[PDB]
């Protein structure tokens, strides 16, 4: 609802001028594992977002749910681990995401890798 | 470490403890440190003291 | 009106797709009123929810 | 940074006469692995990058995000590739990498196995 106060911001145009318009797009597990026909054709779901993520330069802004679905749980072969795309990527400011997690279960990103600790504020 | 710096873990690694400057600080400082060396602390003694002090120094090895 | 036997059934199968069938569906779902389901569970099965899970605890009462 | 200084080093001059003209050749994880279909259509594309650029004579730089990257995918049977490749690379002298590690994560990459000790600094 946080999230969801950014977009009644924006709607009303209470927002800089430098962030107007953008639309935020949720992310729902209907369709992340349900995709999935081969292993290469999840990451070519992702290639066609990612590239039409830098290059559009348009209203864009990606919202996730819970983060623990992304990187703390998952097969590394099962579909998003520790082992996901973006990661030199997202350091860049190329992409804008928001995310939301609960604390109890947040320290599993410090003890996944350690390595997306300075990759998130 | 003192005289060695080849200790096995769990994962068998070796720790080697060359270059290293090891301080051993505690106080044992109380009762013998009671006011012979305390109430004349201003001047604490070139001749005199510096006996006093190495007799318990001494007592401290 | 739905009516399950016991959500602790939909905690096992669920294979060939990537996740389990309930632990993956219905979390923004039964996060808003749509469907009318209710539910029993044992009181010595409910722990695993509570502890284990620890996320539908506010989803359902 | 320091990695990426040398090129914008080699317009200073700052550099030795033998060591000019070469072009760092930045290497994302997805170019890697992700285009790879568990065939022999995997050691097509290996060639691809190893074999064809020793005996090229063109200028060559080489640069390594993550060894340890280089060690979570690619399990597949027949593809292989997890540190198996590149062994008389690293006592020859006409490939150029640069590879980055932690050192938490580096430890776990020497003395996890203690044959790679000798080869790497």
């Amino acid at each position: 609802t946080i999230v969801e106060g950014l977009v009644y911001r924006i709607e009303k145009g209470d927002v800089p001028k430098e962030l107007q318009g953008y639309t935020v797009i949720s992310l729902n597990f209907r369709k992340f594992t349900s995709g999935t026909s081969y292993r290469g054709e999840f990451e070519t779901r992702m290639k066609n977002i990612i590239k039409e993520l830098k290059n559009k330069k348009n209203k864009i802004i990606l919202f996730v749910d819970e983060i623990h679905l992304l990187l703390g749980a998952g097969k590394a072969e099962g579909g998003t681990d520790a082992a996901n795309l973006l990661k030199p990527v997202l350091s860049k400011g190329e992409i804008k995401l928001i995310g939301a997690t609960t604390i109890a279960e947040y320290r599993k990103f410090i003890e996944s890798c350690s390595a997306f600790e300075r990759r998130f504020e | 470490i003192l005289g060695d710096g080849y200790i096995n873990d769990n994962h068998r690694r070796n720790i080697d403890f060359s270059n290293t400057i090891i301080i051993m600080t505690s106080n044992l400082g109380a009762e013998l440190f009671k006011k012979k060396l305390f109430f004349d602390a201003d001047n604490s003694g070139t001749p005199e003291y510096k006996r006093v002090m190495e007799d318990v120094r001494l007592s401290l090895i």
